[PDB]
């Protein structure tokens, strides 16, 4: 005998490339918050689905919040491939915080599928 | 575990835009000249623990230079920035390097040619050789397209920590919380819906 | 409370200063940001220098004394000669004394290196002002004081280093030609005594910090000192032996030896040649015995990144490449020097394996130098056969992705291709053997990977055109076979995709082979068509790029009837085009049609070419006809996003084909032209009606953006044809007038946010090609776009950036081709034209600034050519001095450096007009100057007064001397420019020497 | 004529 020399508890329901914006209401300006994979993550011990999004390369969190059933996706005047909605608790940058988000995708097709999956996930969190 | 980083280069080369991208993820299209210096903590999460850069984003315009080389005292690393669409900004790189290493004699320095996203490039790749005899790391970067935007900090983190295999890693993602002001958010939301998103022709 | 240091009526509280400083440097957040603004206001107080002597003697904070010296620096470099001579001596004395006192305290010397370096630099600023004329004993006293103390000696090496830098390395921008030459001559005159000290310290000294500082100063000296100091003093032996053994001195010594490898050397002296051989021999010996042997794994060493290893290997690469590029011939004939030659190159081989892109490019540049010499120079290549064999493997294995987003990668591929082509000519057999061998290890899995098969395929593709056609044939076949079997061998998805891409890349790089093997070429294309139905990500894009790539090179074989075929293959492609392209995205469809256009343009029979053209366009032309019927019927269709997208893709298809066919596209353009311009009008009405009903935000909506895409593609199609048209009679008599009717009024009468800058670009091409033939049309263009576009861009430099750029490209071409259109302008409009040019001067935006200066230059030449007529005489009277002073403003304001050369050219042209008496009328009023005064005297007078008020700190003598030199030199651009540069230096300080402008 | 290669190519 010779001797020899934190989303792990979650399931991925949906993954799509996207760019996320935050509305700076004081500047009446949309500001980029991050580009990367947007994930709907279903916790196996609660069945709650959250959005988790990270920036390419740095992998820093740019969105982390429950897909609340009260949220409503609305179109943006300038895009057929984006959704706008208010978020009351996002913890991507520390303390909880409210934001008006916009998320844009590579195609109107990907945008509609996102809304499909976004609504599916809302009733997962509802039930 | 924090390191002072001084960022220097001609005015308009993209120093502040580059840092802002790393701070908030945004791309600032306007040119608001920096006055003197602006200090911003910047944290990266690595397989060797978090590393903090105290970024001294200095002014490149002479009339806004403030303390100038006074900002370089006790810097442990630096980025020199020029603009591949403006030859003069590369011509001035040896002047910034001179003033920098007279104060910071032995520090890791990255040379960055910014704005490679622009088609009509003027400082060709083959002309960029100043870093060779000066032992600077060089990267083509674009704060607009994010091309190589993480390389300057990754290389400096490896030099400062003394670990050539240091990597950026995914910061842990805590469980987010669960959910009077209904007439208030429907106002901010109506304004947001009717303000067009920028760069609608981008791939994403 | 921290703002108290900003009150100079009181004595300065040093303790309060140190708190502000500490808050800035060691603090954070608002406190730090507040102290920053205070310190800046403090340092910028023009009396703050008076409080420097206090801070430097009584403060305990090094940062505070540093900021004090910064304040002194500003004063010395900008206002030194304004001071009373009492303050100059005083400042000088308490800088000299502060340095001596810091050098004598071993503790301060050891721990305040930053503050000592800043003090030395400040001392150097005084020397640039005062030495040698008012300080002839500086160098003798420095040399004497060096022996009294090792700390002072070491610091004097720092002072001499900075002095040499300021005088020889950084003077070209910062001082006048005369002052630079004065200081260079002054240092050169006393260098014999400087070198003696430096050589003694190196020969005798044992303090490591002193040796390092002395060698760091030598590095600067080697930029300029005569070669005798290096080749007649034995210092080369010291550098290449003694100082390569100690790691402390090894980095700087290598940098010194690299510079020595560039000294000015006579190429005929046999001893100098032996000395050059000898220090290379010594240096390589010290590396092999003290650092690492020739066999060492430098890739691993570099990756580990211990200590200063990476910087050392970088420096070694620079030394070896620099020396060998200049001197390797000295090693190639003498047999006793062969081992040295090949060991030096073997080190370079090992350095070339390091994973470090920028270092690889440094070694790759050398390899290019070498293999190009072996390719041309008789009897040399056999010396390097084993080096070159290893290099073939290094380059093949580090081949980077060709263009086929990253221009640094693209440049690196081309450089790698160049070296590998040379290496293949040098030994075709070894190259083929390496490549076939690498390929076997792909099939046997020992080196299989996505990266490794891509790299090898890129290498194989890069040497196309080097082998013989027969060896190429056998080579290409073997590769494709081996690549095919490699594809079968894989059961995966992406696995199967990678090998397929590489196969099509290799074949795309060997057109000569495809041209001689039609059966194979046909089969290649048909397999690309098959791939155009593959939904796997990236295959379709690969198929289309390969298709057009092959077509550009082999088009002739698609346009002739090939033996064994009943029709030219272009007909077969066209017949099945709907099926072939059914699964492609629009972008990929247009590439396909473009590729077909390349083929069709090879058919030189007009009737057959036009038939092929209309066949190719059958699908878009039918969709077009259908839409022009069902969209003129119910204009509401154009609000259907689907019809809008269809329309845009039809026009984009015409653009793609017109891009390939140019002049030959005219028949297809005529089929759609008139209805296309009607569609342009209808779409324009919708955009306008949409903006009226929704507001400016309508221009951001997908519907309106889709409508403007139609307009932009229509303009692009017209632009593309007209720029390539050969029949300009038809352009002028068929195309232009419908075009102008369709686009000009619509542009003029839309609100700013609805105007398409593409309109200006299109008009620029119209004027470029046929502007000389449509003077009335050019006038109409100006009337419709000039004032309304100018009003968009003359409120700042930022809004409407595309209009800004295209606007000045349009004025440039109009001023070139149809200058008469500007003559027809009413006087108020011609004045806006001058205002617009000067407005362009003031842009930092290079795309605008350069055209602004060129329009100015061209305009002056246009006026000059008119001769002595009333319009030119009025022009000079109204605008000559506006152009002179506006040009001077951007020359001197420090925010338009990038345009210096063209500003100088413009200014030289304007001044030469007067001193050649090419302005026929007086430039002054009948009142303001005696009758008969020459324009030359009045110009010298106007400019003297202009500069006196704009730069009041200049003496009348400076201005008068500057203008005398400038006007004398207005026929000699480079001297003219030197005199302007001298002026730019002098306006930054007080008391510039007016005799400086006599330099030339 | 390279019949062999064309057949290997068609069947990829
Ligand atoms: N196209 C492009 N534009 C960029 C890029 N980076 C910055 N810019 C733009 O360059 C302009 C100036 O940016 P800025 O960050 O203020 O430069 P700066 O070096 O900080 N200037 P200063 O030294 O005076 O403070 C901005 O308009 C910015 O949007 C880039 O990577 N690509
Ligand atoms: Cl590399
Ligand atoms: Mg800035």
């Amino acid at each position: 005998h010779f001797e020899p020399v934190m989303e792990e508890d979650e399931e991925v329901l949906y993954k799509v490339r996207a760019k996320l914006f935050r509305f700076d209401a004081d500047a009446k300006e949309w500001k980029e918050r991050g580009t990367g994979d947007c994930k709907f993550l279903k916790n196996k011990k609660t069945n709650k689905v959250r959005i988790l999004m990270r920036r390419d390369k740095t992998l820093k969190i740019c969105a982390n919040h429950i897909i609340a059933p009260e949220y409503t996706l609305k179109p943006n005047v300038g895009s057929d491939r984006s959704w706008v909605y208010a978020c009351t608790a996002d913890i991507a940058e520390g303390e909880a915080e409210a934001f008006t988000f916009a998320i844009r995708f590579g195609s109107k097709e990907n945008a509609d599928k996102f809304k499909e999956e976004f609504e599916k996930a809302q009733e997962i969190n509802k039930k | 575990v924090q390191f002072k980083l001084v960022l220097v280069g001609d005015g308009g080369t993209g120093k502040t835009t580059f840092v802002k991208r790393h701070l908030t993820g945004e791309f600032e299209k306007k040119y608001v000249a920096t006055l003197g210096v602006e200090v911003h903590p910047l944290v990266f999460h690595t397989n060797r623990g978090p590393i903090k850069f105290n970024v001294w984003d200095t002014a490149g315009q002479e009339k806004f230079g403030g303390l100038r080389d006074g900002y370089y005292i006790q810097a442990q690393c630096a980025i020199i920035m020029f603009d591949v669409t403006s030859r003069v900004t590369y011509k001035n790189v040896p002047n910034w390097h001179r003033d920098l290493v007279r104060v910071c004699e032995n520090i890791p320095i990255v040379l960055c040619g910014n704005k490679v996203d622009i088609k009509d490039r003027k400082v060709k790749a083959k002309s960029i050789v100043f870093h060779r005899k000066k032992n600077l790391q060089y990267y083509d970067i674009s704060a607009k397209s994010n091309y190589n935007f993480e390389k300057p900090f990754l290389w400096l983190a490896r030099k400062l920590i003394g670990d050539p295999n240091l990597e950026f890693v995914a910061m842990p993602a805590l469980a987010p919380p669960e959910v009077a002001l209904a007439a208030q958010y429907e106002h901010d939301l109506e304004v947001a819906q009717t303000t067009a998103l920028p760069d609608e022709d981008d791939d994403l | 409370s921290m703002e108290g240091i900003l009150d100079f009526s009181n004595d300065l509280d040093i303790a309060l200063l140190d708190q502000v400083v500490s808050t800035f440097y060691q603090g954070s957040g608002v406190q730090q940001k507040q102290a920053q603004e205070i310190l800046t206001k403090f340092q910028d107080n023009p009396d703050a220098w008076q409080k420097a002597d206090q801070i430097l003697q009584f403060s305990t904070n090094p940062q505070s004394k540093f900021i004090a010296l910064s304040i002194l620096d500003k004063l010395i470099t900008r206002k030194w000669k304004l001071l009373p001579n009492d303050h100059r001596i005083g400042i000088r004395n308490f800088v000299v004394g502060m340095i001596i006192s810091m050098c004598q305290d071993d503790e301060v010397f050891k721990t305040q290196k930053n503050l000592i370096n800043k003090s030395d630099l400040t001392l150097v600023q005084i020397l640039k002002q005062e030495w040698p004329q008012n300080w002839p004993e500086f160098i003798p006293e420095l040399i004497g004081s060096s022996s009294s103390s090792v700390n002072v000696c070491e610091n004097n090496m720092i002072v001499l280093k900075l002095l040499s830098e300021e005088v020889f390395d950084f003077s070209a921008e910062q001082m006048t030609q005369a002052k630079a030459l004065h200081l260079k001559n002054s240092m050169s005159k006393e260098f014999e005594q400087i070198f003696k000290l430096c050589f003694q310290v190196l020969e005798q000294g044992s303090s490591s910090s002193l040796i390092v500082a002395t060698l760091e100063s030598l590095l600067r000296y080697l930029h300029w000192i005569p070669y005798r100091y290096i080749y007649e003093t034995n210092i080369l032996e010291l550098l290449s032996t003694k100082f390569m053994t100690s790691p402390d001195t090894r980095a700087i010594t290598l940098k010194c030896l690299t510079e020595v490898s560039n000294l000015k050397i006579p190429q005929d002296n046999d001893l100098i040649k032996r000395q050059t051989v000898l220090f290379f021999q010594n240096t390589l010996q010290q590396i092999a015995t003290s650092v690492m042997p020739v066999t060492a794994d430098l890739k691993a060493t570099y990756a580990n990144a211990n200590g200063n290893d990476q910087s050392f290997l970088q420096d070694l690469a620079m030394f070896l490449t620099t020396y060998l590029a200049r001197n390797r011939a000295l090693l190639e004939s003498d047999e006793s020097l062969r081992e040295l030659l090949l060991n030096a190159h073997q080190y370079l081989i090992q350095l070339s394996k390091i994973e470090e892109r920028e270092l690889f490019k440094t070694t790759l540049d050398y390899w290019h130098n070498l293999v190009a010499d072996l390719f041309y120079e008789p009897l040399k290549k056999h010396i390097y056969e084993e080096i070159c064999s290893q290099l073939r493997l290094v380059i093949i294995e580090n081949m980077v992705r060709p263009e086929e987003k990253e221009s640094d990668t693209i440049q690196l591929y081309k450089s790698e291709r160049e070296v590998l082509v040379y290496l293949t000519h040098l030994n075709v057999i070894d190259t083929e053997e390496i490549m076939i061998s690498k390929l076997a290890r792909q099939i046997d899995g020992s080196e299989w990977s996505w990266h490794n098969i891509n790299t090898l395929s890129w290498a194989i593709g890069s040497i196309s055109g080097t082998m013989s056609e027969d060896t190429e044939k056998r080579f290409v076949v073997t590769v494709i076979k081996d690549l095919l079997g490699l594809c079968e061998q894989k059961r995966g998805k992406d696995n199967k995709a990678v090998v397929a891409s590489d196969i099509m890349y290799v074949v795309g790089q060997y057109p000569r082979f495809l041209k001689a093997h039609w059966n194979f070429l046909r089969t290649v294309i048909l397999k690309l068509f098959e791939f155009m139905h593959e939904t796997h990500e990236g295959v379709q894009d690969m198929a289309c790029d390969t298709f057009i790539k092959i077509v550009q090179k082999c088009k002739y074989h698609f346009v002739i009837q090939q033996p064994r075929e009943s029709e030219p293959f272009i007909q077969t492609i066209i017949r099945d085009i709907q099926k072939t392209t059914a699964d492609l995205q629009p972008q990929q469809v247009h590439t396909f049609y473009k590729a077909c256009g390349i083929i069709i343009s090879e058919e030189r029979s007009v009737a057959e070419r036009n038939r092929l053209l209309s066949d190719l366009m059958q699908l878009p032309n039918m969709a077009w006809d259908t839409i022009v019927e069902q969209s003129t019927a119910n204009p509401t269709l154009l609000l259907d996003s689907e019809t809008v997208k269809i329309i845009a893709n039809i026009i984009k298809t015409n653009v793609a084909v017109c891009t390939s066919m140019g002049a030959d596209f005219y028949p297809q353009l005529g089929h759609i032209y008139y209805n296309m311009l009607q569609l342009y009008r209808a779409v324009s009405s919708m955009i306008s009606a949409q903006v009226a009903a929704e507001g400016l935000i309508a221009t951001k909506t997908p519907k309106v953006r889709g409508l403007r895409t139609i307009k932009k593609e229509i303009l692009k199609l017209v632009e593309t044809y007209i720029s390539k048209a050969r029949n300009l009679d038809d352009v002028v008599k068929v195309l232009v007038e419908p075009l102008l009717n369709a686009v000009l009024e619509d542009y003029m009468n839309n609100v700013p946010d609805a105007r398409d800058a593409e309109v200006l670009n299109c008009m620029t091409t119209v004027v470029e090609k046929v502007g000389h033939m449509i003077p009335q049309g050019v006038i109409l263009i100006l009337q419709s776009v000039f004032e309304c576009t100018l009003d968009m861009i003359n409120k700042d430099f930022t809004e409407y950036p595309e209009h800004r750029v295209e606007f000045y490209k349009l004025l440039k071409v109009i001023n070139e081709k149809s200058f008469a259109a500007f003559l027809e302008l009413p006087p108020a409009a011609f004045k806006l034209f001058v205002d617009a040019i000067c407005w362009a001067f003031k842009h930092n935006n290079r795309d605008v600034e350069v055209n602004g200066l060129q329009i100015a230059l061209d305009l002056v030449k246009n006026i000059e050519r008119m001769g002595n007529v009333p319009f030119a005489n009025e022009f000079h009277k109204n605008y000559f001095f506006i152009f002179v002073s506006e040009t001077f403003f951007v020359l001197t304001d420090s925010d338009h450096k990038s345009g210096f050369s063209k500003q100088a050219l413009l200014l030289m042209k304007l001044i030469s007009l007067v001193y050649d008496n090419k302005i026929s009328v007086p430039l002054y009023q009948e009142a303001e100057v005696p009758q008969g005064t020459s324009n030359q005297v009045y110009l010298s007078q106007y400019l003297a007064n202009m500069l006196s008020n704009a730069f009041p700190h200049l003496t009348s003598e400076q201005i008068a001397s500057f203008l005398s030199a400038l006007t004398k030199q207005c026929k000699d651009l480079v001297v003219f420019k030197g005199t302007l540069r001298d002026f730019l230096v002098q306006i930054k300080e007080v008391g510039g020497d007016p005799t400086d402008y006599l330099f030339a | 004529d390279l019949r062999k290669l064309c057949e290997r190519l068609r069947g990829m």
